[PDB]
DNA sequence: TCTCTTCCGCATCGCTGTCTG
DNA sequence: CAGACAGCGATGCGGAAGAGA
C-alpha cells in the first residue's frame, strides 16, 4: 500500500 | 550457441565384417556422412562449434579438438583433420582377442567432461546448449552397464541431450540412456540413406526440436532382473547396503554378508 | 537490414548473385530460425515434393514461424513449386559450399572512420578526397551547390551523424550500392565481395572506396592481397548526465566533442573531460537542423558512462522528459498544404465529394458540422476536374 | 581566457594532466570552479576538504560543483588551514594540476588574512594589528580619517561607520578578523547556560558547529541549514557553547515565540533568565541577559516608546557575546541591516534555510556577518533520512482557450490574476487534492493572489488563511488540520512562507507563485521536509507540486524559480497530463462555468 | 478604576511593474 | 536598457476603544 501515483512513477510525456 | 559432439562407434570387428561381406554400406561412407553432418552443423551459425570422438576396443581418440577447391577455409580444416586422424587410428591398432566388444561408456565419459571444459571457458554472456549425437554400430557389452549408467545420469544433471542413432542393432542400454536425458532415438534401417535422417531428425537443435514433427519415441522396457539368473523379475528383494535386485528371500544376500535378523 | 536489400531484387539478378564462393553461404546465415533446417533437408534431393508436406512438418504451435520462413524464402526464390525443389544452381553452389568443390587494423578503421565524420561536420582540418566528398553529396546526406565553397550538411546529415557506428556504417554502404548502379557499377560483382569478406576495374575502384572508408587496408602499397578490418565483416560509454542538464564527457577525440556540441552548450574542456549544458537554445537548434529527440536520447544512452549504468533508467527521467517536450513545442503548429471549400449549397454534393475524396485519398481533413474540408494541391486538380465534369 | 571554436574555454595549453588521473577524482578550472566525483572511493575525503575551502553552487548526484572565492578561502584560514595546508593537498587531489592563476590567488588570499583584526572592548571598536606597516599604508584614502572617531597598534573606530569600513577593507585586500575569544574574556561574565543531555546533535549539525568553532575562539559566519534539519537546535547549541550573553533576533511574532520554546526545551537555562523584547508582550528585558527580539523593533526608525526606549538604550550600552540572526537572507534590507551597527556583538552567528535572493545583496552577507561557514548537503540528508525525500514535480496545466485570448490580447498585467486562475489548473488542483485526500495525505495549498486563494477556497469550501485573518481563527484552523481527521488541507497565503510552526504534510500544492523568487520556493518547500517518525528515503512519501500554466508568463518564473532547488539536486519532473482526470468529475466541466469566472476575473479590475 | 485585550494608523520589505529619459 | 516611483501582498511597530476583576 501507500504506492506512488501513476503520473509520478513514470513520465506522462507523450514519448 | 550449440556445441555438438558426434560419438561415432567405429568398431573394426563389426565394421570390418561389412568389408568382408562386401556390403554396400562401409565405414568410409559412415565417416563421410558424419563429416557432412558436422560441416552442416557448423554451417548453421558461426557461434556453433562441434567435435568428434571415435570408439575402439582399446580406447577412444578425438577426431577433432587454403581454398584449393574454392572451399570455406574453416570446414576445410575439419575435412582434412578428421580424414587424416581417422585413418591413423584404423590403420594402427593392436590385436587383443580377449577384448573385442566396442567401448562406448568411456568414449562418452570423455565427451561429458569435454563439454564441461568448453562450458567453463566460454563467456558467460552466451549460453551453450550441448548435445551428443551417439551413433552406435555394434552390440554393447554387459560388463559396461554400471559405468554407462553413471555417465547418463551425469548428463541429466548437466543438461546434455544424448541423441542415439543406433543402426543394425537395438542396444537396450543405449535406448535406455537417451530416454533419461530426453534425447531422441532413431533406428535407421536404410544405412545407405542414413545421411538424410541426420539433417532432418538429429540436426535440428533442442531449441527447435519441440516445434517440429519427429518420429515418436520408442517404448522403453525398464526391465529388472535378479543377480541369480539375469531374468526379468517384477518384484525385487534389495537390501540396505548392496542395493542389488535379488531373486527370492534369503537368509543373507551373498553380495552383502550382512547379519540379517529374521522376523 | 540486409534482408530488405536482397528482398527487392529480380529473379534474374538473384541467381546470378548466387555466386559459388560465398553468396550461397552468406544468404544462408540470414535464414533466421527454420529455413536453415529446411534448406539442408532438401539439399540432396533431385525430386520436388508436394507443398502439403512442408505445411504439416511444423506443429500447430508456432505455426506462424513456418509461414514467415516460407514467405521469406519464396521471395529469395531458393526453390520453385514445379507443380518445392531448390534451384539447381543454388543446390549445386550450396553443395560446393558444403564439403564440395589485427589490433592495428581496428584502430585504422576507427581512425579512418573518425576522420570521415570530421569532414562530415564542419571541421577545418580533415582528410581531403574529391571522390569521397561527391559520393557523400550524392549519398543524400550532403549538398554543396557551389564547388568553390565547401559543401554544407543537410538535415539528413545530422540524423546520420548521431547514429551508432554500426547502423551509421551499414546505412552508408547501403547508399553506396544504390548509387553504384546509377554510376554504372555492376551491383552483383561489388555485392558478392561484401559477403566473401565475412568469411577488375570496378573491383579496384570499389576496393579503393572501401579502403577509403577504413574497412580494408592493403598495407603493401595497394597490393592484390587485403586484410579486412573489423568493420569490414559487418565499447564503454563516457558521457555522464546530471539532473540539471549538465553533461560531463570523458572525451579526448574531437569528434565526440563536436557531436555533443550539436545539441548542447559547451562550458569547459579539460584534457580528459568536457562540461556541456543541454539548454533550450541548443536542443531546439538541433531540432531545427532536422534532428529529433529520439536520436539524442539514444545517442546519450549509448554513450552512457558506467557510473550511471547502475541507476534504472540509465538516463534520469527529467532529462529525457525535458528533451522530448522541447521538440514537441517546436511542431505545435503543424503545417499542411491544402485547399479550402466554401458555400456548399447542399450537403449531399458535399458528402458525395467527400466520398470521392476519401476513395482517392485527396481529403486531408473534413468538417461535417461546418460543411467544409481541405484538399492538398495535388488532389485539387482531381477534385476540380470532378467539379467541372459535374 | 582562451575560447575554443565553441563556447567552452580552452585549457589544453593552460594546465597539464596527471598521469594517474583516474586515481585523482578532482578537477580545477582556472576560474576557481571545481568538479568533484561522487562515485570515487575517496569522495568523502574530497568532500570534506573542498567544503572547507569552497562553497557549493551545484551538488547533483554524480558530479558536484564547487567554486572558491576570497570569502571561502578566508574561512579556511580561520579554521587553521594555511596556504600550503590546502594548496599542497589540492595539488595532490587535483588530477590535472593547479593553474598558476589559482595558485597565486590562493597565496594572495591566505596571506592577506589576520593582518587586520577588529576587536570591540568597553563599547569601543579598535582595529588591532600586530604588523604596523599595514596601518601605515591603510590610511591613504580620506574615508579612514573621517570614519575614525574624532607593536599591536590599534585605534578606536566610530560605531556607525563600521559597516562602511568593513566593506572597504574587503576590496582593500585586508579582511578584518571577527573571532571572539570567549574562552579568554573577563570583561563580560559568563552566563549560566548549559546544554542538557536530552538534546541530540546530528552529525551534520556537529560538523557545522565544528566549522564555526575552528579554534578556541568562536568565528562569526553564516550557517545555512534546512528548516526541517533543526537549524534552531544548532543556534541554541552555539549560544550554549559561547557561555556569554546572546541576543537572538527573529523576523516576526511567530519567530520569537518558537525561539523561546527552543531555548527552554534544549537549554537548562531558567525561564526567568529569558526575555521577549516584543512590543506585544515583554518579560523585563533589562532584568535578564538571554533575550529574543525582532529586526523591526531594534531597527525601528520612527518614534520609540518610553519603555522600549529604555530597553533599546540598555541593549546599546551592553556588549553581547553572540548575536544569532535567523533568516539572514533579509539582513541586507535597509532597516534590517541597520540593526547590525545598532547593537554590539563579538561574533554575530547567522542561521537560515534559503540563502538566495535576486538583488545582488547576498554577497554583502559575507562582510555584514561573515563567510558562509557551513551549507548542509540536502541530498546527503535525504539519504541519511534526516529530511523526508520529496518527489518534486511540476504539473503543466494547459490554459483554457478563452482565457488565453484576453491574456494575450491585453498588454497590461491583469494576467497575474488571470493565468493564476484558469479552469484547467483549478480542475488540476481540484483533482490533485481529491487524489491525495483519499490517500490520507496532508495538503498545504499556497497562492500569492489572495483573490485567487479565496475563490479557490470557497468553491472547494476549504479553510483558507491569509494576512488579515484573525489570530484566533488562524490557530483554530491549524489545530483542526493537525487533529481533525475530517479536514486534511489548509489553504495558506504568503504568510505561510514567512515564518510558522506547521505540522508535517505529505504534499504541498502551489496553484500560484509570487514570482521568480528562489526564496519563496525554498521557503515553501521546507514545510514538507519534516521527517516522519518511520518513513524511508526511497518511499518518496513527501511530494511537492508547483502547478503552472503552459504558454504563459508563469512558465518563465517557474523555471527561474526552481534554479536553487535543482542546484541542491532535486529533479523537477514535468506532468503534461494527469491520469484519471477525465473520468473524475470536476468543476468547470462546461463552457458556461468558465465564462462566469472570466467575467468575475474581468470585473476584478 | 485599572487591566488586559483588541483594533486603527504608520512604517517596512519581496518582488514586480510603470513611467518617461 | 535605465533610475525613480509605485502596487499588491506580506511583516513589524505605536496610539486609541470594549469585557472583566
Ligand atoms: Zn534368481
Ligand atoms: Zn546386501
Amino acid at each position: 500500500a501507500k504506492e506512488r501515483p501513476i503520473w509520478l512513477r513514470e513520465s506522462t510525456v507523450q514519448g | 550457441l550449440n556445441l555438438l559432439v558426434i560419438v561415432v562407434d567405429a568398431n573394426p570387428i563389426w565394421w570390418g565384417k561389412q568389408a568382408l561381406k562386401e556390403s554396400q554400406f562401409t565405414l568410409s561412407k559412415c565417416i563421410d556422412a558424419v563429416m557432412v553432418l558436422g560441416n552442416s552443423h557448423l554451417f548453421m551459425n558461426r557461434s556453433n562449434k562441434l567435435a568428434v570422438i571415435a570408439s575402439h576396443i582399446q580406447e577412444s581418440r578425438f577426431l577433432y579438438p587454403g581454398s584449393k577447391d574454392g572451399k570455406y577455409e574453416l570446414l576445410t580444416s575439419a575435412n582434412e583433420v578428421i580424414v587424416e586422424e581417422i585413418k591413423d587410428l584404423m590403420t594402427k591398432s593392436d590385436i587383443k582377442g580377449q577384448h573385442t566388444e566396442t567401448l562406448l561408456a568411456g568414449s562418452l565419459a570423455k565427451a561429458l567432461c569435454y563439454i564441461h571444459r568448453m562450458n567453463k571457458e566460454v563467456k558467460d554472456n552466451q549460453e551453450m546448449k550441448s548435445r551428443i549425437l551417439v551413433i552406435k554400430a555394434a552390440e554393447d557389452s554387459a560388463l559396461q552397464y554400471m559405468n554407462f549408467m553413471n555417465v547418463i545420469f551425469a548428463a541429466q544433471k548437466q543438461n546434455i541431450l544424448i541423441d542415439a542413432c543406433v543402426l543394425d542393432s537395438d542396444s537396450g542400454l543405449l535406448q535406455q540412456a537417451c530416454d533419461i536425458t530426453g534425447g531422441l532415438y532413431l533406428k535407421v534401417p536404410q544405412m545407405p540413406s542414413l545421411l538424410q535422417y541426420l539433417l532432418w531428425v538429429f540436426l535440428p537443435d533442442q531449441d527447435q526440436r519441440s516445434q517440429l514433427i519427429l518420429p515418436p519415441p520408442v517404448h522403453v522396457d525398464y526391465r529388472a532382473a535378479c543377480f541369480c539368473h539375469r531374468n526379468l523379475i517384477e518384484i525385487g528383494y534389495v537390501c540396505s547396503v548392496c542395493l542389488s535386485i535379488f531373486c527370492n528371500f534369503s537368509p543373507i544376500c551373498t553380495t552383502c554378508e550382512t547379519a540379517f535378523k529374521i522376523s | 537490414n540486409l534482408q530488405e536489400f536482397l528482398g527487392g531484387l529480380s529473379p534474374g539478378v538473384l541467381d546470378r548473385l548466387y555466386g559459388h564462393p560465398a553468396t550461397c553461404l552468406a544468404v544462408f546465415r540470414e535464414l533466421p530460425s527454420l529455413a536453415k533446417n529446411w534448406v539442408m533437408r532438401m539439399l540432396f534431393l533431385e525430386q520436388p515434393l508436394p507443398q502439403a508436406a512442408v505445411a504439416l512438418w511444423v506443429k500447430k504451435e508456432f505455426s506462424k514461424a513456418q509461414e514467415e520462413s516460407t514467405g521469406l524464402l519464396s521471395g529469395l526464390r531458393i526453390w520453385h513449386t514445379q507443380l518445392l525443389i531448390l534451384n539447381p544452381i543454388f543446390r549445386q553452389n550450396l553443395r560446393i559450399a558444403l564439403l564440395g568443390g589485427v589490433p592495428s587494423l581496428d584502430k585504422y578503421a576507427e581512425e579512418r572512420w573518425e576522420v570521415v565524420l570530421h569532414f562530415m561536420v564542419g571541421s577545418p582540418s580533415a582528410a581531403v578526397s574529391q571522390d569521397l566528398a561527391q559520393l557523400l553529396s550524392q549519398a543524400g546526406l550532403m549538398k554543396s551547390t557551389e564547388p568553390g565553397e565547401p559543401p554544407c550538411i543537410t538535415s539528413a546529415g545530422f540524423q546520420f551523424l548521431l547514429l551508432d557506428t554500426p547502423a551509421q556504417l551499414w546505412y552508408f554502404m547501403l547508399q553506396y550500392l544504390q548509387t553504384a548502379q546509377s554510376r554504372g557499377m555492376d551491383l552483383v560483382e561489388i555485392l558478392s565481395f561484401l559477403f566473401q569478406l565475412s568469411f577488375s576495374d570496378s573491383l579496384l575502384n570499389f576496393l579503393q572506396h572501401l579502403r577509403e572508408f577504413g574497412l580494408v587496408f592493403q598495407r603493401k602499397r595497394k597490393s592484390r592481397r587485403y586484410y579486412p578490418t573489423r568493420l569490414a565483416i559487418n565499447q564503454p560509454g563516457f558521457i555522464v548526465v546530471e539532473t540539471n542538464y549538465r553533461l560531463y564527457a570523458y572525451t579526448e577525440s574531437e569528434l565526440q566533442i563536436a557531436l555533443i556540441a550539436l545539441f548542447s552548450e559547451m562550458l569547459y574542456r579539460f584534457p580528459n573531460m568536457v562540461v556541456a549544458q543541454v539548454t533550450r537554445e541548443s536542443v531546439q537548434q538541433a531540432i531545427a537542423s532536422g534532428i529529433t529527440a529520439q536520436q539524442i536520447i539514444h545517442f546519450l544512452r549509448t554513450r552512457a558512462h558506467p557510473v550511471m549504468l547502475k541507476q534504472t533508467p540509465v538516463l534520469p527521467p527529467t532529462i529525457t522528459d525535458q528533451i522530448r517536450l522541447w521538440e514537441l513545442e517546436r511542431d505545435r503548429l503543424r503545417f499542411t498544404e491544402g485547399v479550402l471549400y466554401n458555400q456548399f449549397l447542399s450537403q449531399v454534393d458535399f458528402e458525395l465529394l467527400l466520398a470521392h475524396a476519401r476513395e482517392l485519398g485527396v481529403l486531408v481533413f473534413e468538417n461535417s458540422a461546418k460543411r467544409l474540408m481541405v484538399v492538398t494541391p495535388a488532389g485539387h486538380s482531381d477534385v476540380k476536374r470532378f467539379w467541372k465534369r459535374q | 581566457t582562451k575560447v575554443d571554436e565553441y563556447g567552452a574555454k580552452d585549457y589544453r595549453l593552460q594546465m597539464p594532466l596527471k598521469d594517474d588521473h583516474t586515481s585523482r577524482p578532482l578537477w580545477v578550472a582556472p576560474d576557481g570552479h571545481i568538479f568533484l566525483e561522487a562515485f570515487s572511493p575517496v569522495y568523502k575525503y574530497a568532500q570534506d576538504f573542498l567544503v572547507a575551502i569552497a562553497e557549493p553552487v551545484c551538488r547533483p548526484t554524480h558530479v558536484h560543483e564547487y567554486k572558491l572565492t576570497a570569502y571561502s578561502l578566508y574561512a579556511a584560514v580561520s579554521v587553521g588551514l594555511q596556504t600550503s595546508d590546502i594548496t599542497e593537498y589540492l595539488r595532490k587531489l587535483s588530477k590535472t594540476g593547479v593553474p598558476d592563476g589559482i595558485m597565486q590567488f590562493i597565496k594572495l588570499c591566505t596571506v592577506s588574512y589576520g593582518k587586520v583584526k577588529l576587536v570591540l572592548k568597553h563599547n569601543r571598536y579598535f582595529v588591532e594589528s600586530c604588523h604596523p606597516d599595514v596601518i601605515q599604508h591603510l590610511l591613504q584614502d580620506p574615508v579612514i580619517r573621517e570614519c575614525r572617531l574624532r607593536q599591536t597598534v590599534s585605534f578606536e573606530v566610530k560605531q556607525e561607520m563600521i559597516e562602511e569600513l568593513q566593506k572597504r577593507c574587503i576590496h582593500l585586500e585586508y579582511p578584518l578578523l571577527a573571532e571572539y575569544d570567549f574562552r579568554n574574556d573577563s570583561v563580560n561574565p559568563d552566563i549560566n547556560i548549559d546544554l542538557k543531555p536530552t538534546a541530540v546533535l546530528r552529525p551534520y549539525q556537529e560538523k557545522s558547529l565544528r566549522k564555526m568553532f575552528g579554534n578556541g575562539r568562536a568565528r562569526s559566519g553564516v550557517i545555512v541549514l534546512p528548516c526541517g534539519a533543526g537549524k534552531s537546535l544548532v543556534g541554541v547549541t552555539a549560544a550554549c557553547t559561547v557561555r556569554k550573553r546572546c541576543l537572538v533576533l527573529g523576523n516576526s511574532a511567530v519567530s520569537v515565540e518558537q525561539w523561546k520554546a527552543q531555548f527552554k526545551m534544549w537549554s537548562t537555562i531558567d525561564d526567568s533568565q529569558i526575555c521577549r523584547f516584543t512590543s506585544d508582550a515583554k518579560d523585563k528585558p533589562i532584568g535578564c541577559s538571554v533575550a529574543i527580539s525582532t529586526y523591526s523593533m531594534l531597527g525601528h526608525t520612527t518614534k520609540r516608546s518610553w519603555e522600549a526606549e529604555r530597553v533599546m538604550e540598555w541593549l546599546k550600552t551592553q556588549e553581547w557575546g553572540l548575536m544569532i540572526l535567523d533568516e539572514v537572507h533579509t539582513i541586507p534590507a535597509k532597516m534590517f541591516r541597520r540593526v547590525l551597527t545598532i547593537v554590539q556583538a563579538h561574533c554575530k552567528l547567522g542561521l537560515t534555510a534559503t540563502l538566495v535572493r535576486e538583488d545582488d545583496k547576498i554577497v554583502d552577507l559575507n562582510f555584514l556577518i561573515g563567510p558562509k561557514l557551513y551549507e548542509a548537503n540536502w541530498m546527503e540528508l535525504q539519504n541519511n533520512g534526516y529530511i523526508a525525500k520529496v518527489q518534486c514535480a511540476e504539473v503543466w496545466c494547459p490554459m483554457s482557450p478563452e482565457f488565453y485570448r484576453e491574456y494575450v490580447a491585453i498588454k497590461t498585467k491583469k494576467r497575474i490574476l488571470l493565468y493564476t486562475m484558469n479552469p484547467n489548473k483549478f480542475r488540476a488542483c481540484q483533482f490533485l487534492i481529491k487524489f491525495h485526500e483519499r490517500r490520507n495525505d496532508k495538503i498545504i495549498v499556497f497562492a500569492d493572489n489572495v483573490f485567487a486563494l479565496k475563490e479557490y477556497a470557497i468553491r472547494l469550501n476549504k479553510p483558507y488563511i491569509y494576512g488579515p485573518t484573525s489570530q484566533g481563527e488562524r490557530m483554530q484552523i491549524l489545530q483542526n488540520f493537525k487533529h481533525n481527521p475530517k479536514i486534511n488541507t489548509i489553504f495558506i497565503s504568503k504568510v505561510g512562507d514567512t515564518s510558522f510552526d506547521l505540522p508535517e504534510a505529505n504534499v504541498l500544492i502551489q496553484i500560484s507563485s509570487h514570482g521568480g523568487s528562489r526564496r519563496q520556493e525554498a521557503q515553501r518547500l521546507g514545510r514538507v521536509l519534516r521527517a516522519k517518525k518511520g518513513m524511508v528515503a526511497e518511499e518518496y512519501n513527501a511530494f511537492f507540486y508547483s502547478l503552472v500554466s503552459q504558454d504563459t508568463q508563469e512558465m518563465a518564473y517557474s523555471t527561474k524559480r526552481q534554479r536553487f532547488l535543482v542546484d541542491q539536486g532535486y529533479s523537477f519532473k514535468v506532468i503534461t497530463k494527469l491520469a484519471g482526470m477525465e473520468e473524475e468529475d470536476l468543476a468547470f466541466s462546461t463552457k458556461e462555468e468558465q465564462q462566469q469566472l472570466l467575467q468575475k476575473v474581468l470585473a476584478a479590475t
